[PDB]
């Protein structure tokens, strides 16, 4: 009947033999509930999600926690449903797991409020609206050279400790002070010092009563973190069409969705392409992203980051996702040891707004300007990597010398880099980032030195870092 | 005349000890990139023939 | 009988028991509603593929036979409506009212039903249509890293066929779906839509309909085709119909290749470019032509899917990063891109005036790279590398800025003849505009002349045209 | 004594025979259905064995589409392998891998003599060696690596650089003059250039002495594996019965090679380097020690190979080395430059550059211009990091040298006609030869280098700088 048997146990993934003419449908849930009868046994409580039929009325399926103490035999019942996550008023203050249940320590939420599914269709070609507005952080390279818009896709390129986080944290600061609407804030495979860490600053800052928190992290099952982030957007989902508030979607590693479908995959009895990872990755990606858009009835605008798995950006996962992000800014790990923050790659960030219509005629001579000369640097890397510069000649000479004006004149102060170097903050508006581009590619400040362009606001703040040296 | 050639050979002498230092430097770096491509590959190909004669 | 029973689902890949009398190619229809196609047939167990959402479809559901091959709906009242891989209308609007319909697994005209081709595709962008030339019925490639421009290119040239009794098809292909709607209000916009088709495959899909859509496109215009109108077709990225089979074929457990692919990589692409062809006066004379485009990770012309790709098509346009952050745009590399049918695709004033061309842009590119370490060179050669520079800006273009083919011939006639050189190279992409506005006001002898003719005027009153002109343009 | 189908995978069908007279590897099979009902499609087909399998069961490589095949039909065993008409039927009229003429022209008779695709090549008893040289007009290969009458030449290349051009191009030349028959066939060819060539043979009226096969790109794989068997048995016909010479042209080899992968699975077999059959070097070997010149007569063989990925070290190409006389290899980075045609003049070798078969004078420039071109190579390094002025006379006299011999191999051809609008030369290989010692011996340098490139003897380079102005 609805009870069904386990039959096998394969770390994250198991096998239930169900009755003949009454299985459960491909994303529906199950729960495990057992007490323990004898010393040896132990008691559990558990859920799984269906995600293959496998012939002989047996189910293949995904664990949504740890299997230890599986018996062959325990028996399963059926909810009915997909996995039912609880959604309204409720949800804003409140801290979560994967199963919808409440993990903060403020009670737990009443049994009637309405609950939804997590796996429901994308929308459709009817709904969806485009339009393009430009959204402003204060961030110098942003600002300029790929920036960002309003209801699209923000995503965030980088290896292992390369400055994704901190730029996180700066863009909350500035943009959900200043957005007036609903956050959500989603974590998958996050350290778990950050969420301690967070939760406090939302706390502190009183911004907490209007947003909500999804967390699973690197210690959890594999089967847990993939089905969090679309817990996370299914919240989301009710705020953006039934409330019909705006919303921001910050989503902490993208990335650990495909690696934990990597794992479970090869277990689930599928075959390997690539580099080992899964034969549906394009499918599975897309379904999740997709869901994240702008409508009729509002906006979400999504900021992503994603971990490049070596410093290998051709690796497959990293260049599936990126055909579905709007605006990205990819981090490379050579600046950041040279001391650029925040490390951006000036030529290889993309973003559909640098068009003369959408950014001005002012905002784009001065943006291609710039890509202009730091291409040729990029050709001069591998000559001046030998001889150094008594080879170069003339315009080499001129251009090597506004190239490395420019690429410290797009390094800035933090106020959350404040609990590392001691240094205050900057924020500066598009008006002044544009028009101090101007006055560096003319040569108006070519008598000035190179360290007096390092970790500073808007233009002026050089001058007065010169005059403190008086070189 | 006696100042300048004196000083011109020895810049030239200078020039030439950090450019072959450097140039040398290039080359270590250059040969792991070389060793750690050579390694991958071999792996790679590997795989492919163990994964086709796992199917059949 | 004709009934069997579904026995695994998963991943969109179906195996049913029963179904004895189905053919290879079938569709096959659930109890759902969902439909489905056969491509393999054991003993036991036929082997399905499923062309719609699998999450209702449970073991030991009924499948049973519909009796017909893979067949596409086809007919005048798709024109200008947003469709489905299967004949589904998608924009809202609703019905598509079709009358018939073909086989999406047709056979390609043979030797013997084909001429050269014998036509122009003016497309309105200089360096297309006067170094690598298109004629109706040439495959001709695009391929670019991402974010180079490519998709644009295909745009402006949907755009600039408004006059010819022209009909265009766009398959989007694993595109997020908010940038089809986007690429369908520019064409409103610009008026294109009430002589085309958009067939949409978004990434939400399952990668069956992927791998359906591009097919379904061609199996869409080749009715047009044999009935004797000129038909044109995009496919948006064949490298993810590449991932898709990937995904179709190691699912079906079918072992690997060359990286992951499977070898019927090859077979796949050829089967769906060989059906674009020119057919012969017997034939009535039609034409369908085709345009792929393929991405290369790190721009690369040296790989397996770009490889077999550029083996099958009559030329390729290859479009680089490095040259499009360093203001030449559209960025064409000239020395990689070649067209096989070049020469016979264009009117007779193009070829006397723009024969040497792509090879010309290939000399100044090597003889650019020697003498950045050559010092002082010799008078021959500082002539000659500045006439490719003021070529390299003579092909320069910005987006949504079209050029009629009269006015191509007679810029291209200043640049290859030589009387451009007096001009400094910053002032050349301003002359051009300059020159296009006295040529309408005073010159419309001369551009009736080549409207008329397809051919030159007369030397004496072309030069003594531009020799007027290079009296009242105003220089540094 | 009839069949039927049990499992039909795509290309691949399995036929149990019940009778227990199964047939032989090699032979061909008919499935001929009639439907019986509307849901149905008529069938034409043949089949060509592969392996014997345990239950009276034998897979099959099919020569047309398996769409609408339905499980239990009938297969009729014709107890031989696939026959093609072999006589002078076949001179002027294009046939299909079976022998069924695709022209509208006409229907052979029944009458016709036939024989099988399949034999065992010519033994170490009857083959023979002797050396002559074949005149092309094309400078390259005139100098370099001189084809040779009754020899193999391969042309190798990597995608869309100018394989099938050149082809084209000694077809315009060699044909007509040759006045033994010339057999062209095309596995794998781009059916846009196959109806082509039908024109160009028609308007010069090669036709009479030619016989075609097509297979085009869109074909099952097995039709592309078999239509090289195919030209080839026409071709032995003419070289032993009628005792006439004879040209062979084959259309991209590889087409063949890369067949076999795609049916290898799908046959049973486990795979092998890089998604390879495990019988590569076999298969090559067969096909291509058939095509060779007896006692009897002479087959004169060109072939085009494409490099699977640009990459000369892939298994298809290595093994295919072994087994020419004469090889040109096409490069890229020299097609990027415009220097047409491509051809490497290092890596281009034929075993005809022997003193004796070319006489002292030609083999003395031929190496000597040699040494000139590996020397440029190496110090193209050096020019690039630390500039040309850095270096001494005799090394910028080798640079200005080696700059004017290598535009001076890029040469104006008819079929460049289309492609270049100036009309095209040939150069006799005494006029070659001449020229190249003048460019050595420095006689030319004065002129500018710009005007060495596609043009066919020195004369017009001289007129071509008059134009300039030097
Ligand atoms: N803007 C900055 N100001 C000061 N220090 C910086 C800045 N950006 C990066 N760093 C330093 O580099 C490191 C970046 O740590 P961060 O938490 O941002 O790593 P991450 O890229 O988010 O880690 P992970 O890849 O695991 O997700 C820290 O030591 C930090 O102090
Ligand atoms: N002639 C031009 N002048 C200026 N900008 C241009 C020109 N041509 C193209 N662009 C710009 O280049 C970018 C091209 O974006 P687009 O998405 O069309 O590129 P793409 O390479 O086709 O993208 P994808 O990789 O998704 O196929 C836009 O910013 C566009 O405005
Ligand atoms: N001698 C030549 N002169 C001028 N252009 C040439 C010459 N040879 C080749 N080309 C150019 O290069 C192109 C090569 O196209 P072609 O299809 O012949 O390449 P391929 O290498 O034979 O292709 P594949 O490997 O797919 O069979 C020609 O269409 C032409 O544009
Ligand atoms: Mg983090
Ligand atoms: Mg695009
Ligand atoms: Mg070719």
């Amino acid at each position: 009947m609805t009870r069904g048997r386990v039959i096998q146990v394969m770390g994250p993934v198991v096998d239930v033999k169900f009755e003949n003419g009454h299985l459960p449908a491909i994303y529906n849930a199950l729960k495990i509930q057992h007490k323990a009868r004898n010393e040896n046994e132990v008691d559990i409580d558990l859920t799984l999600e269906v995600a293959l039929h496998l012939g002989d009325d047996t189910v293949r399926t995904i664990a949504m926690a740890s299997t230890d103490g599986l018996i062959r035999g325990m028996e399963v019942i059926d909810t009915g449903a997909p996995i039912s996550v609880p959604v309204g008023e409720v949800t804003l203050g409140r801290v979560f797991n994967v199963l919808g249940e409440p993990i903060d320590l403020e009670g737990d939420i009443p049994a009637d409020a309405r609950r939804d599914p997590i796996h429901r269709p994308a929308p459709k070609f009817e709904e969806l609206a485009t339009e393009v507005e430009i959204l402003e952080t204060g961030i110098k390279v942003v600002d300029l050279l790929a920036p960002y818009i309003k209801g699209g896709k923000i995503g965030l390129f980088g290896g292992a400790g390369v400055g994704k986080t901190v730029l996180i944290q700066e863009l909350i600061h500035n943009i959900a002070q200043e957005h007036g609407g609903i956050s959500v804030f989603a974590g998958v495979g996050d350290r778990t010092r950050e969420g301690n860490d967070l939760y406090h600053e939302m706390k502190d800052s009183g911004v907490i009563s209007k947003t909500a928190m999804v967390f699973g992290q690197m210690n959890e099952p594999p089967g847990a973190r993939m089905r969090v982030a679309l817990t996370g957007l299914t919240m989301a989902e009710y705020f953006r069409d039934e409330q019909g508030q705006d919303v921001l979607l910050f989503i902490d590693n993208i990335f650990r969705f495909t690696q934990a479908g990597s794992e479970v995959s090869a277990l689930l009895g599928r075959m390997p392409s690539a580099v080992g990872y899964q034969p549906t990755l394009a499918t599975e990606m897309g379904q999740l992203q997709e869901r994240i858009t702008s409508t009729a009835k509002g906006s979400i605008t999504s900021i992503q980051a994603i971990y490049v798995p070596a410093d290998d950006y051709t690796d497959p996962a990293p260049a599936t996702t990126f055909s579905h992000l709007d605006a990205t800014t990819n981090l490379e790990r050579k600046l950041a040891e040279m001391g650029i923050y925040p490390a951006v790659d000036p030529l290889a960030s993309t973003s559909r707004a640098l068009a003369p219509e959408i950014v001005g005629e002012e905002h784009y001579q001065v943006a291609r300007k710039v890509q202009q000369t730091l291409q040729r640097y990029k050709e001069l890397q591998d000559i001046i990597a030998i001889l150094g510069m008594d080879e170069l000649s003339d315009e080499d000479k001129l251009v090597v010398h506004r190239a490395r004006r420019i690429q410290f004149f797009l390094s800035q102060n933090f106020h959350v880099a404040e609990q590392f170097t001691g240094q205050p903050g900057s924020y500066v508006p598009v008006k002044e980032t544009v028009r101090g581009f101007k006055e560096i590619l003319e040569g108006k400040y070519d008598h000035l030195p190179e360290d007096a362009f390092r970790l500073v606001g808007r233009i002026e703040e050089v001058v007065e870092k010169a005059k403190a040296m008086g070189v | 005349l006696l100042d300048a050639k004196a000083s011109e050979h020895a810049a030239r002498m200078t020039a030439m000890k950090n450019a072959t230092d450097n140039a040398n430097e290039l080359i270590r770096t250059l040969t792991l990139s070389y060793n750690r491509a050579r390694q991958a590959a071999i792996t790679q190909e590997i795989t492919e023939i163990v994964a086709g004669a796992n199917a059949l | 009988s004709d009934v069997g029973t579904v026995i695994q689902v998963g991943d969109g890949i179906a195996r049913a028991h029963g179904l004895d009398n189905v053919m290879s190619g079938e569709l096959v229809e659930f109890a759902n509603g969902v439909m489905g196609m056969a491509l393999n047939l054991e003993e036991n167990n036929v082997g399905i593929v499923i062309l719609g959402p699998y999450t209702g479809i449970k073991e030991g559901d009924e499948v049973r036979r519909t009796g017909r091959i893979m067949e596409v709906p086809v007919g005048e009242a798709l024109i200008g409506r947003v469709v489905n891989p299967l004949g589904q209308p998608v924009d809202g609007l609703g019905p598509v009212e079709t009358t018939e319909t073909r086989p999406i697994e047709s056979r390609a005209p043979g030797v013997m039903d084909r001429r050269s081709v014998h036509e122009p595709l003016q497309t309105g962008i200089k360096a297309i249509d006067a170094l690598v030339p298109i004629g109706r019925g040439q495959r001709e490639l695009i391929i670019g890293d991402r974010q180079t421009g490519k998709t644009s290119v295909a745009i402006d040239t949907i755009i600039n066929q408004k006059d010819q009794n022209m009909i265009s098809i766009y398959v989007a292909i694993g595109q997020k779906e908010s940038t089809v709607r986007t690429v369908v209000e520019t064409l409103r916009k610009h008026g294109a839509l009430d002589y085309t088709i958009v067939v949409t495959a978004s990434a939400s899909q399952p990668a069956p309909l992927l791998f359906l859509a591009p097919y379904a496109g061609v199996a869409m215009g080749e009715y047009f085709m044999y009935k004797g109108k000129h038909v044109l077709v995009v496919y948006d990225d064949l490298s993810k119909q590449a991932a898709a089979y990937r995904e179709l074929s190691l699912l079906l457990r079918r072992p690997p290749g060359r990286e992951a692919y499977p070898g019927d990589i090859f077979y796949l692409h050829s089967r769906l470019l060989e059906r674009a062809a020119k057919l012969s006066d017997a034939k009535g004379g039609g034409s369908l032509t085709a345009l792929p485009f393929v991405e290369t990770q790190a721009g690369d012309i040296s790989a397996y899917i770009p490889t077999n790709v550029i083996s099958i098509t009559d030329g390729q346009i290859f479009l680089q990063s490095d040259l499009f952050f360093s203001g030449v745009r559209p960025a064409i590399n000239a020395g990689l891109s070649v067209s096989r049918v070049g020469g016979a695709a264009q009117i007779k004033a193009m070829k006397k005036v723009a024969g040497t061309l792509r090879l010309d842009l290939a000399a100044y590119r090597e003889l650019e790279a020697f003498a950045q370490f050559g010092s002082d060179l010799d008078k021959a050669t500082q002539a000659k590398l500045a006439r490719g520079a003021r070529t390299v800006e003579v092909l320069k273009q910005d987006l949504h800025q079209p050029i009629p083919v009269e006015k191509q011939v007679l810029i291209i006639y200043a640049l290859t003849r030589g009387f451009l050189d007096d001009i400094p190279v910053e002032d050349v992409r301003r002359f051009e505009k300059e020159f296009y506005l006295f040529l309408d006001q005073n010159g419309q002898h001369l551009l009736e002349h080549i409207r008329t003719t397809k051919d030159l005027p007369n030397e004496d009153d072309l030069n003594k045209a531009i020799e007027a002109f290079k009296k009242t343009f105003v220089v540094s």
